[PDB]
């Protein structure tokens, strides 16, 4: 995210960070229950990668994470990668996430929920801060 | 869901 | 573009 | 990259207005979000656009694409949640 700000360490619980076996931060993804996070379809993940869940900063070694291991990639039959619509991949985790304080669900709205335009909402990551 | 235990600070 |  | 956490509060647009910066490029499981000052960028893909909607946050958007160099006066393109959640619904049913 270019021009945010720092988050409150936990305050958006349902946050994860998708690393590859090296450690690389390559997507985010959201917590919809124990064992589901939903993310985009153009992400690339495999179950070589993994869910780090808790997790504020990456460059510390005292936080309490975890590390959740991928079952099964299903990436929506409608994704276009050439149009990029659709974007959307579920995974399935093989260890459910324990949920606490700093680890929960987001919700999911209904498929007629309205969203009106000039309403503001919140975006969270780790992305870049500037390019 | 939806409710952080942690409010968030905007 | 890109994607993100 | 940053080692912490991000976060940043941005509007919603309408698919017609955002169609004024991308075209054709925007289909109907789209949503538009930005060009407010904020921009998603490289490696933010995958996460959340959330809402508050009675007093809970609410996932609208999955951060997808944009500008190639981030542009904050662009606005970001996101996965609209309402168009995919009947998908998500029937794949946690069967599995």
């Amino acid at each position: 995210i270019v021009n945010g700000e720092e988050a409150v360490p936990g305050s958006w619980p349902w946050q994860v960070s998708l690393q590859d076996k090296t450690g690389f931060h390559f997507c985010g993804g959201s917590l919809i229950n124990e064992n589901w996070v939903v993310t985009a379809a153009h992400c690339g993940v495999t179950t070589s990668d993994v869910v780090v869940a808790g997790e504020f900063d990456q460059g510390s070694s005292s936080e309490k994470i975890q590390k959740l291991k991928i079952a099964k990639v299903f990436k929506n039959s409608k994704y276009n990668s050439l149009t990029i619509n659709n974007d959307i991949t579920l995974l399935k985790l093989s260890t459910a996430a324990s949920f606490s304080q700093t680890v929960s669900a987001v919700c999911l709205p209904s498929a007629s929920d309205d969203f009106a335009a000039g309403t503001t909402c919140v975006t969270t990551g780790w992305g870049l801060t500037r390019y | 869901c939806g409710v952080p235990a942690i409010q968030p600070v905007l | 573009s890109w994607p993100w | 990259t940053p080692d912490r956490l991000q976060q940043a509060s941005l509007p919603l647009l309408s698919n017609t207005n955002c169609k004024k910066y991308w075209g054709t490029k925007i289909k109907d499981a789209m949503i538009c979000a930005g060009a407010s000052g904020v921009s998603s960028c490289m490696g933010d893909s995958g996460g959340p656009l959330v809402c508050k909607k009675n007093g809970a946050w609410t996932l609208v958007g999955i951060v997808s694409w944009g500008s190639s160099t981030c542009s904050t006066s662009t606005p970001g393109v996101y996965a609209r949640v309402t168009a995919l959640v009947n998908w998500v619904q029937q794949t946690l049913a069967a599995n």
